[PDB]
Order: C-alpha cells, then structure tokens, then sequence
C-alpha cells in the first residue's frame, strides 16, 4: 500500500 | 490536483521533473503489477506534447532494453519542458520515436500506452488524435492509460467525442472525477493510484472523496452488549397505498436488516396487512383513508405515531396526487423530527418546506424525480454534483442521488458511491435504501453519516448475490444486508 | 463465599494460606493457558492491602526466575496476615516491590495482574487507586484479574466510580454475581473459575446459578418414539390486535419450534389471517371483535378455547387500553391453566390477580414493563435480582425478567442466562420467547424448568445467526431454534 | 559505478537528483515487500553527510505521515548539494530531524535505516560514528542498510574497524564486490539490487561478476539424442599415492557425475583398485611405482595414456615430494592437451612451466596452495581477486580460488561463485570440483567456461544436502551433482 | 476440568 | 524483476 | 511449562 491504492 | 502539482513544486520544493519520474515509474509497476513480466511484450507508447506526454516518455525510456520493443509515436506539435527533458533522455537512451501514425503500427506491439492527454484536455478531440483514438479501441490490444483515459474530462467522466477506453488505468495522487462518474468510470478500466510524493497533507485536504471499506467500517455504530431494543432506536415509515402495498414491507425490512430497535409502518388498511403476512417482525398500522391514500383526514393520526420514534421515513409508494401532495406538506411542516423523504414523497414535495424545517432531512431522489423537484432534464442533473451540493446547501439537508455511482452531499462535504451492480436496477431497491438510511439515523448517525454508510452497504448487498446480477430482486436484496455488515468487518 | 472461605479454613481445618497459595497458582496456570509460554514476558503486579493483594504476591512469588521480568506496586497502606506472609515470600525469593506508582512504568510490561481489590471493595474508587486504575485501562497491555476486575461490585455488578477493564479474570470456588449482571461482566472479559480445595458440598449449595449447557441438556423433555401430537401438549395463545397482527404468528411459531404438539392462536378477525398466511401449519382462530382489541365479550369465547389445551399465553400484541385490561384481569382470574403473562397483559395487569389464582404463572417482562408493574424506574428494577425473587414469592410465580442477562426466579431458586447477543434487542424476540416457554410447558416441564430452558435456548439460537447479529429478525431466529436444539445435544 | 552515476548525469543527462529520489524509493519498496505493512513501524534514519546520507533523507520524507514515526539522526558537519536539498525538502514535509546521538534513542524505534556511509568511505570508522555502529549492532532492531552497509569497504569486503550488520540491504544498478567477498557479504544479509534509471548498456560493461543460475543454464552442453560415449569426451585422471587412495575415486566420480563419457584413473597398485571396488564403472589403471608415488620412471607410460583422452586432470592425493615434483613439471612441460591441475600437483608446481606450455590450463588452488605457490601469506591472498587476475594473465590460465566466495578468472574477465555451505569446508570436497572441471572440458566447454559451470554446480549440490550441512561428505556430495544439474533446468 | 470451569 | 534483481 | 518439565 505505499506506492498504490486500489 | 492542478493546486497540489503547484504547491508541492512552488512552495515544498519538488522539481517538477522529479515529479514526473515519479510518475512514470509508476505506470511501469503497474503495468508489472498487472501483466506479470514485462520483457516478452512489445510497447506503442503514445505522447501528446502535454505533461501527460511527458508522463509517457518516461515510461518509455524505463522500458528500453529491459522489453521486447518500444516505439514512442509523438502526436503534438510542440513540448512543455518536462516533456521536452524527458523525450531528450528518452532518445540519449537509445529511444525510437516517430511523429506520424500508420493503422497497421498496431499489428507489431501488444501493450499500448496512452499518454496522449490527461487532464489538460480542453474541448472535443478531432482530426488525426480522434481518429488514432479509434485506431487503439478497434486493435483489441491491452491498453494502459496515464492518469486518465485521453479524451475523458477529469472534472465530469464525459466523453469529449471520442475517449480511449483502457483495461488499466494509473492515476497520480488521487483519483479524478472523472474515474468516479460515468462514462468515464466505464472507460477508466482497472484504477490505480499512485503516490508520486505529494506530500500528505495536501491529498488529505481533497473535498470530494470516494465512500471505503475503511471508512464505513469506523461508522457503523457500536453493539453494545448490555443493551435492549430501545438503545437501537425506532422508526415509523408512513408508505404506501391501494396502488402501491408492497414498498412499506421493503423500507421496513430494510430498518430492521440494518440494526433497528423498532419499525412501525402507517400504511392505508387493509394493504398494512400485507407486510405482516410476510414479515411478522413488522408493526403495519392501519390508517383509515377515504380512496385509499394518505390526505389530511390522516394528519393528526401520523403525527401523533411520529411523538414515539426518532426518525420517520415518507414517500415510498404514497401516489402522486393533491391529496397526497397536502398531507405530505403539512406533515412535514409539522414534523420535529429527522425526516427522510423518497419516492412519491419527493414528487409532490414543496422545497420552501424543507426550508422552513428546523428538523434535519434526507432526501433521495433518482434522476427523473430530482429532475421533476428542481424542474430541469434528466440529462442535465445526472451526475451533476455542483447541482446537487447547491440544492443541499440551500435546502439545508442532506442529498442522495441515486445512480451507478451515487453522489452524498449536504453542500460541504460531497461522497461518491461505486459499490452496486445492474441488480439493483429494478424498483424495489430504492425502497430498502430509504428504510437503511432511516435505519441508521434511528441509531445515532448523523443524516449525513447514515446516508455514506447506507449507499455503501446496499451496494455491497448486491454485489453478494450468488447467481446472475439481473435476477436480483428486493426481497434477496434484504437477505443480503447482514452479510454485508458481517463482510464489513 | 465469604461463608465458604470461612468455613473451609474454621471447621474443615484448611490453612488459610494454602487456600491463598492455590488461589495464585490458579492465577499463573490460567495466564499460561491464555497466553502460552510466559517466559517471554514483563508482568506488573498491582497489589492491594487485603488477600486480593496477597493471591497477587503469590502470584509474582510463583513468577520470579521464570518470566522476563516481575514487579510489584503495592498500593496499600498496611496488609492482613496472609497478604504480610505472602510479601514476605515474595521478597525473601528476591521479589522487587515499589510502594509509588508512576504513569511511565506500564512502558517496560506486557501483562499487568490486577490484584488491588476483590470482594472486600467497599464504596466508590478515589485518589490514587483511581489514578492508577484509568491508566492500566489507557495503557493498552494485557489485564488480568485476580477474583473480580478492581472496582466492580461482585454482589450487583455496579462500577464504583471506576473499574478495571480486564482481558481475564480468575475468580476462585464460584462466579460472582458481579461477573455475571452488567457492566460486571463485560469488565471481566474472559471468566475463569478456579477450584482452590473448597469442599465441593459447600461449592454446591450455592443457591444462585448460571444456566449451563449441561443443566438445560437434563431438562430438555423426552421424545419417545411411540407418541403422537398429545404427546407434546397442545397450547392457546391469546394474542394480537388490529394495531399487531405479527406479534401472535411469532409466538406460535416460537412454541411449535421447542416441540409443542398442537399450537392454537385466538386473535381478532381478520388479522388471524396473516398467521396461517405465513405459517399454515398454525390454527389462528378469528375472534370477532367491536374495535380491533379483545374486550369483555370476548371472555367467554377464550375461555372455552382453554378447556382444551395444556397452557394459555397472553398479551403479545393485544393493546393496553381499557377493555383490554378489563378482558385480560376477569380471564387470569377465571383461567385454571398454567398461564404465560407477556407484553401488554403484563401492562394491564391486576397483581391481585395473580395472589388469588391456584394455578400457576410465568410473567416475561422486559425492564421498561417491570418498571411499570410495580411502579419504580427502569434503572431501580434493571438487574434487581433481590426484587425479582421478592416479587414472584410474594406472586407465586416466575419471573423472567429479560436482558443481556436474563433473570429466572421463582422466589427460591433464581437463575441468570447468559447465551444471545444483540440480535435480540429488536422487536418481536420476546414474542418468540413467550410461545417458547408456553411450548415447554406443554410438554410437562414445570414453569421455572420451561423459563430455564428456553432463555437458554433463545440466546444459543441467536448465536447460531450466519452472519452480522444486528440483522437477525426474529423469523430468522424461529428457523434457528432447532438447531440450537440439535447443538445442545 | 562510480563511473556509472557520472556518465548517467553528464553524458546521457539524467539530473543527480531524480537519480537520488530512484535510490530512495528503492529502498522503501524494498522494506516494504520484506517487512509487509509498513504503517506499524517506528523509522530511524541515520544520514551522513555525502550522497548515502541523502539518499537516506529521501527514504525518511517518503515514509513521513505513512508510518507510526519517522526520525533523522544527522551526523555529518556538511552536506553535499543533493543532501542538502534533500534534507531541505525532509523538513520541508514536516520532517524531524537531531543532530545529537543518544544510545537510549533506539528504545523508541523498530527499524533502522543505516545511511551513514556507502562507496564513500575511506580509511577506518571511530569516534562518535563507530559508537552509534556498535549500538545499532547491539540493538537487536532490524537494520536496513543503504547501498552497502556502512564500515564495509566495497571494493574488497573488508571491515573498516566495525561495520553495521544489515538484516537488508538495497544496492543500486549492481552488487558491489564488497557484498560478494566475506566479511562483507556476511554483513550485508539479504540484498536487493535496484534497478534506479542507469542505462542497460553501462549497467551491463561491468567486467566483473556473480555467477547466475541464468548463465549456467546457458552454458550446460548439449545432449543430442544421437549420440555416444564419444560424443562426451574422455578424461584421464593422474592421481593418488599409498597416502591418499581415495582422492582418484572422488575426482573420477567427479568427472562422471557432470555426463563425461570415460572416465580413466592412473593410480599407483594397489590403490588403483579402491577405485573400482566403491565405483566399478570407473576404469583404474595400475601404475607400478618403487614407493608408492609416481616419478619419473612413470612418465612415459602416463604420456601414452594421455594421447587417447581430451583433457588430464592431475594432482589429487599425489604427494608432496622430490620425485612427485620431478614427475609433475615434466609431464605437464611435454603433456599437449588441457590439464586440470590441483591440490599437490599445485603444491610442486614450476610456474615457468605453465608460461611454455601450449595447451589450456586450469588451477584450482585453495588459498593455503595458492599462497605457497605465489610466496604470500594467506592473508594476502584470500579474496585477492587482483592477485588472481595478474596470476592468470601472466601464465595464461584460468585461475579458481576457492573459498566460500570462489573467483574464477582468466585475466580478463572475472567471476564471483556464491551457492554453497560449510558442508564443503572439509577435505574430499576439492578433489570432486577437480573431475567436475575436467569433465565439462572433456564435453567441449571452454577451461573458463569449464570452471563457471563446475563451481557453480558444486556448491548449489551442497546445498540440496537433505540434513546438517556439517554432515556432508564429499561421496554424498557426488550423489546430488545430478540433482543440481535437474534443478538448473 | 480439575481446575478451571469456564 | 523491472525494479529488483536477488 | 510453568508446572511441568518432561
Ligand atoms: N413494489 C413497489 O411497491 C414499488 C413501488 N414503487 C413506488 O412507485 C412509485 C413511483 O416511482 P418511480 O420511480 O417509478 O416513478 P417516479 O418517481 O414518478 O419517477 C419519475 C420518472 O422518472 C423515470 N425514471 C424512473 N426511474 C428512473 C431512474 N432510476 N433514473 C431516471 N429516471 C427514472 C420514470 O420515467 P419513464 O421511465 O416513464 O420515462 C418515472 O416516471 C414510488 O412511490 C415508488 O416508491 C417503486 O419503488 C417500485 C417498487
Ligand atoms: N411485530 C409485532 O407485532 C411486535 C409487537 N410487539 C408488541 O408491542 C407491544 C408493546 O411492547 P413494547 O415493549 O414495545 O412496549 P411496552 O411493553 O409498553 O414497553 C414499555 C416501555 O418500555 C420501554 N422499553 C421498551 N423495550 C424496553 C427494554 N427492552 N428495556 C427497557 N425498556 C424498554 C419503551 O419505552 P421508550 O423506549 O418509549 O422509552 C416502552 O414504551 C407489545 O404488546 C408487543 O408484544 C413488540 O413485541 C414488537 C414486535
Ligand atoms: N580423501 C583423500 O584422499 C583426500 C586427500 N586429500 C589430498 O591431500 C593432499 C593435501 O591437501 P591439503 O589441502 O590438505 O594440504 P596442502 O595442499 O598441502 O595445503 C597447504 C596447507 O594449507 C592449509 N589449508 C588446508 N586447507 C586450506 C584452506 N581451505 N584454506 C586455507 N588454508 C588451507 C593447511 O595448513 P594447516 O591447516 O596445516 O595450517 C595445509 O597444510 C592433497 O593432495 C589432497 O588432494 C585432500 O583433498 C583431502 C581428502
Ligand atoms: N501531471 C501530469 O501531467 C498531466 C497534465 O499535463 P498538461 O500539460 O496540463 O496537460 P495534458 O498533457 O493533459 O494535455 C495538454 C496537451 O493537449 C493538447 N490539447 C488539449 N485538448 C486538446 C484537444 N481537444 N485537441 C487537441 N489537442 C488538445 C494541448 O495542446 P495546446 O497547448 O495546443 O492547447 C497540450 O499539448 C496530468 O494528466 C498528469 O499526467
Ligand atoms: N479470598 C481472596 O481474598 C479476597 C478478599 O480479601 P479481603 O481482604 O476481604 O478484601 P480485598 O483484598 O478485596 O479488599 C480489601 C482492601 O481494600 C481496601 N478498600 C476497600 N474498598 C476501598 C475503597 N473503596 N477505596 C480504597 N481502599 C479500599 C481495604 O482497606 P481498609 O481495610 O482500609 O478498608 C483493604 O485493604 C477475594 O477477592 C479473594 O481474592
Ligand atoms: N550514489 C549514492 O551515494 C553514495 C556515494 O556518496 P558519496 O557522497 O560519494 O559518499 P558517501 O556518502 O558514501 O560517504 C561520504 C561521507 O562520509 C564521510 N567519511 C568517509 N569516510 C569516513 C570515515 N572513515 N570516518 C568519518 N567520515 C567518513 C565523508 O566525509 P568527508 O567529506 O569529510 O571525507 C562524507 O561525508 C553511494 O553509496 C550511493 O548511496
Ligand atoms: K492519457
Ligand atoms: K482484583
Ligand atoms: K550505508
């Protein structure tokens, strides 16, 4: 979850 | 989004070309993250000669020697700065570009990226950049886009003549409206949201904001263990008519599958008796109407039912005639209690009403009753959030207009709602969200809190059903409510 | 227990000592049952002044050499003879003990044991105790409770002023009521009982008891294999209204569910309609009625449906108005069946009806209904469980007054049912109850052995419940009733 | 490397800033995907003053407001340009940062990103910064180290006084020596390389190496179905003595195991006959010798033997004396074929000898054999990739170093073995590589090829050792080279 | 059972 | 593999 | 362990 959030 | 790019380069400090690095790395673990491994797939990257293109010659270069092949086509005319450096390293690297589009180029790449425009777009795409836009959507290749599918407005989720339509889409910071309202949602594909270093406190002060999983789970009230029915409050739902005996049962069941203490409906006898002989937990109260529907002989009887509950839900299945439109309008004028207004309730509505209420409502109406209640098309209120945080503001109430995506507001704070699927396309639906919202505010949420947490959660529902979604009627729907509570947590 | 103790050591001869010694050794094997291996952890021993505090020195006594770490805070100001000899142990072992507390010394632990005060609490937690006591509750470690969490009266249950939130509690012989009634026992958490050497003669003849699994499985009447429905009884339920149609159909269902041969409802026409329209396998028989409600001309009809059954429900769904009062008063008065008094005739009663009736009666009230019988407030009669016995002695009946904690007494014996969850803070499961009782009646278990089995079962159903418990209705909770049966077996 | 970040900011034109925030999310992502959610820890980075310092700032601002705390002991006296700006931006997004060092600061922390020092160092760590290294390597927090950990030399793995002791570390574009050779590779625990923009084409002109299972593979000879003994090669193994008859029996298994096609031992009789009674597939040859060594009197007939064979191997378990050495040099002066020459063969060996010869050679020295053979220490040879280069330049061969990081070299290019255990670190496992190299050249690799593949697989069969490594034997070794050949493919 | 009822 | 080599 | 060692 650092780079992306979905 | 525009303001955070500025602030985050202006005022904390960030070249923008780290920025843009950011940005396109992003898109190349995404694509990983999705494809799998990237060097057995051949790539057509895609640039404008915007910032978005610049986004996409960074994808390029990080491509070159680690894939099969990449070609970059440049569809613009001229370079902002950032897309200038970054097609300068692009071809240091080693990259091929060309400027003009053949329709056979697709036949040799198997990835295409689209880094035409992102939310620089301004007006309808036409001539050659339509024309490859239609190129891409016809090749059946996987397509990527960079921010927002190009020709997507990231204000509105229209499509401005001609729109790609991606399987993936990576999106920076946070996602755009136009990822959230259809069209656009269709077009976005697989969303993505790439933290490219703004910095946090800037992507939190966003007003609009998509309802999650997260969210919902910290509002759902507390079930204290030692506690009794009373502690969960109660409803009234005054609903239905001799035209209309089966929306009641609906409301009411969705009151009680969401956690109430208490339903009551006052609904015209003998149609009350039908939500008992289905639902036994119901308390169906008989009214004595004159034709079979609520008028002002039935005024004093509702509002003395309304002195023991603490919300009361009107409109579903009442009719849409004048003696509806005066009990309804007297009763609320009259009612000192949070009120939540649907359906034919919403139809005969006088707005000065809503004003004058010292009392809080919700209101839920789907685009053909919004567009009746403030006199516009449909076309012209669906989807249209500005429209609707106005009509909140100014009615001070909270607004749920219901849609695939559906918009929550009380003209400060805006919600979008994507949970749902075309099951809840039928009538039915709308009466158990009304009886969940109810519900909710009978529990102690605010108007606005039971509204977030219902939509989500009746969309949920739906989402559950075990077979087909277009077989899904509103009793499974009812059934459904708790899993997704349980769900939830 | 204070009885027990006192007994045990004065006229069986045990050692108060060792009676303290296996009461901390029960502590540290109840720790390790619940958190595995203890060597890994930091344990901070609060210690009162009395024998609470002494099992807490036996249990750091038993820790020392073979956990990370032991301390001891004693807070009080002097210590009875046990407690003295236990402190001694402690520091002749090479115990660390600290007589001033301070808010950073919960960093450097894990677990605290919580051996300030147990029984011999007396009035409301002040000054430091307090201090201490609201920092352990923020501190987030795990809490564990010799005998009964610090600040909770283990005679009601009340928090005095404040209390300790445990994780587990050890309590020593039997539960304490105060582990038992709320808020006691949400702070208890996790309730251990140990067997400290009481002799189990005294451990017996404690004449209050918490509902096992065990005693309802003896209860639970047989079913030969050569019976038919006379077998199983056949009950009336007197029930309903035009206000409640559903309340009736839930009763009835809810005594054909526990095993009842025959299930006859009375309510008035057309609303007994509704029942066979759910439930064919009811009989709902039509009482022509004046208004809607039972009144005086509906005596003599109901009294001879009586003649043919076992036992008579009444008052779910009937209304509280006058000719209500006046039919539910002259009928209990007439009635010689075994009757189950709910809802609105609990609202209408006459208690000097109940002292003049030779048979029996079980009453179902709910706190609120309590409160109104004997005129006091809900909170004065909320887990009053000295009222309640006083109160069906001086009736001769059974009382159920339901809860979270539910009380069963007939006066001698009283008994708390702990199964259910909030799924049945909702209207309609107390309606289900009713006929769950009258059922067991039916079939020849007495009324406090019908009341006893079917709170138990009521809850376990409740638990059974798939998904979220706040979406349990209580048709839901009919279809689970048999398999709470099963599980019970 | 060096080179290489230069080339990429001044030639190729990459700004020394977007490449510092690649290094710097590397490592985030790098923690990320070894220690899962990162939301839950506590953060402390130590920065020095030059470019590893900055690309620690860079790591801290990007865990800022996504982690439960983050800090930045500083401990340069000045900043570089990059350092500079990004500790300018750290405090920028709210960043703390202290200059000042507390030994009890790590009590608050839970990771530990080392940024002291990377390809920087120079000279040996003391003062302030070696007591901030001792008290992260005494703290039992997992460490995280930037680059290389900090106190490591990179080009030679030496420990500059002390050295951190990294759980992780993230190097960028390559591994550098100093995390191939021990102690460094020790400290460096597991490491990641990051890929952080440098173009392909100078990544890939590093001239020196890690041996991958990629290159292996790619290597392996071909197995044609059509095909036969011959097709295979033949190897003569010239080994043994009345001290040592086992090595001959572990060479030409050696040989046989990797797919030779005959394999033949000259042993003196009556040690030849070991051979075949353990492996009768093995050819043994008996060589009549005066005193249980070979000499002179047998050159002749061990120069016949060697026209009828592809490669010789020569020196296992020979002996150490005149006549051996006698025999040696003028066997491998007159010997026209690629000899394989170890253990005692090495230990005689006249190095003017390799110069006059024609054919190939390989040498498998350990660094005891190496060191005689050179005149060194120990010391000054182990791990000396230098020395081997310059040593197999000036002799034309191809040079194996054996130790738990082999290096194998022919001048110019060099290569760097990691799979393997301490189960080799015991007599026997030497002359089993000897046959494996022999054998790949009997097959028709390269004698540098030979020795990539043999060393490679040597080790990785090691490690397919079901139990204790300490109990592997050099005949267990031989059982699982063919399970390591399956699993390379 | 010896010890501990729950 | 695009970001990391082991 | 706490009671036992076996
Ligand atoms: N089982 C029951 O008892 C049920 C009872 N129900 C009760 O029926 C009552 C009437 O409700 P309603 O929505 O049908 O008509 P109303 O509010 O007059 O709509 C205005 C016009 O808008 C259109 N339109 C319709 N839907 C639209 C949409 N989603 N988005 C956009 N446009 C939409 C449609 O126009 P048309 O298709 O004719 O062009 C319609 O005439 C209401 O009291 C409800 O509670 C229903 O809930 C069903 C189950
Ligand atoms: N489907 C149907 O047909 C159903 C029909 N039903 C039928 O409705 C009739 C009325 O029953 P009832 O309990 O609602 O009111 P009643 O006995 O007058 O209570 C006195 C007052 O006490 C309160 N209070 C309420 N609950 C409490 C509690 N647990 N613990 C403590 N306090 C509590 C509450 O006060 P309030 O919340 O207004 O302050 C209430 O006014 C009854 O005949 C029943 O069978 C219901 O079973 C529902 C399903
Ligand atoms: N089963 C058989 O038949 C076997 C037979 N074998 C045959 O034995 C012969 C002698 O071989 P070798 O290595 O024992 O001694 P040699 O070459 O004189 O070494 C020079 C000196 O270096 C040292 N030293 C030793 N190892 C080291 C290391 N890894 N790294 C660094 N230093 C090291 C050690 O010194 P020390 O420990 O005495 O200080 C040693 O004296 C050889 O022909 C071999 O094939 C063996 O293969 C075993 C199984
Ligand atoms: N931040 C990153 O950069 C992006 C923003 O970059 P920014 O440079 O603002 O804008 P974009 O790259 O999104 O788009 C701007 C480019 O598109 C052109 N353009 C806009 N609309 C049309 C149209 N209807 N027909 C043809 N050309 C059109 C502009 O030309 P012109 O300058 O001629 O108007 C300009 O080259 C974000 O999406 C994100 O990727
Ligand atoms: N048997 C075991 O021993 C226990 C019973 O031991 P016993 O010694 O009776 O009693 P406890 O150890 O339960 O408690 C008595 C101690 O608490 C003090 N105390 C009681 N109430 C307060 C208050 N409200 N504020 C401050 N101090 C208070 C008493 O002080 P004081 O003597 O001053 O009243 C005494 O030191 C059982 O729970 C079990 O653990
Ligand atoms: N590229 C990235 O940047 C790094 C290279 O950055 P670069 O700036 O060259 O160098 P480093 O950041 O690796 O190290 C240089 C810093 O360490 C100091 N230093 C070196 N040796 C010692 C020592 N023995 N004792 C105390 N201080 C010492 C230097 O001080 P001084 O300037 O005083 O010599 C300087 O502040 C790579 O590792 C990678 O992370
Ligand atoms: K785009
Ligand atoms: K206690
Ligand atoms: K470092």
């Amino acid at each position: 979850a650092w780079l992306f959030e979905a | 989004m525009k303001e955070i790019d500025e602030l985050t380069i202006k005022e904390y400090g960030v070249d923008s070309r780290i920025l843009m690095e950011r940005a396109g790395i992003s898109v190349v673990l995404a694509m990983e993250e999705e494809l799998g491994n990237l060097s057995d797939y051949r790539f057509l990257v895609l640039c404008g000669g915007g910032n978005n293109g610049g986004d996409g010659f960074v994808v390029a270069r990080n491509l070159l020697g680690v894939v099969k092949d990449v070609l970059v086509v440049f569809l613009g005319k001229k370079k902002t700065p950032d897309c200038e450096y970054n097609y300068g390293l692009y071809k240091k690297f080693g990259g091929k570009v060309v400027e003009q589009f053949e329709p056979s180029i697709l036949n040799e790449f198997d990835v295409v990226v689209d880094a035409i425009f992102g939310t620089g777009l301004r007006g309808e795409i036409t001539g050659e950049y339509a024309e490859i836009i239609n190129l891409v959507n016809k090749s059946g290749k996987v397509v990527v886009s960079v921010d927002v599918p190009s020709g997507i407005d990231s204000n509105t989720g229209k499509v401005l003549r001609t729109a790609v339509k991606a399987d993936l889409t990576v999106t920076f910071g946070v996602p755009k409206i136009g990822h959230i309202l259809f069209p656009g949602r269709d077009l976005t594909g697989k969303l993505k949201v790439a933290n490219i270093g703004h910095p946090v406190h800037l992507i939190n002060s966003i007003n609009r904001y998509v309802i999650t999983r997260e969210m919902v789970r910290s509002l759902l009230p507390e079930r204290p263990r030692d506690s009794h029915k009373g502690t969960y409050g109660k409803v009234l739902i005054i609903a239905g008519s001799r035209l209309y005996s089966g929306a009641p049962v609906l409301s009411g069941m969705g009151s009680l599958k969401v956690g109430t203490g208490l339903v009551k409906l006052a609904v015209p006898f003998p149609q009350n008796l039908i939500a008992t002989s289905r639902f036994p937990e119901l308390i169906s109260v008989p009214i004595d109407t004159e034709k079979g529907f609520f008028s002002l002989q039935n005024l004093q009887e509702c509002l003395e039912l309304s002195k023991d509950v603490d919300v009361v839900a009107i409109g579903p299945g009442l009719g849409n005639n004048e003696h509806v439109r005066e009990f309804v309008n007297e009763f609320l004028k009259t009612l000192e209690k949070p009120a939540v207004i649907d359906a034919d309730a919403i139809n005969v509505l006088d707005t000065s009403v809503l004003k004058e209420r010292k009392s809080p409502a919700v209101l839920t109406p789907h685009p053909g009753e919004m567009a009746r209640l403030v006199k516009k098309t449909v076309g012209d209120v669906k989807y249209n959030y500005e429209l609707a945080e106005e009509f909140a503001k100014e009615n001070d109430c909270v607004l749920v207009l219901k849609s695939a995506t559906t918009i929550v507001t009380d003209g400060e704070k805006t919600l979008f709602n994507i949970t749902g699927n075309t099951g809840l396309s039928k009538g039915g639906s709308g009466d158990v969200l009304t009886g969940m919202i109810a519900g909710f505010i009978a529990q102690g949420l605010s108007p606005l809190e039971a509204s977030t947490v219902s939509v989500y959660l009746h969309g949920f529902a739906a989402e559950l059903f075990e077979q087909d979604e277009r077989g899904l009627t509103a009793s499974e729907l009812l059934r459904l409510i708790p899993e997704a509570i349980r769900r939830l947590k």
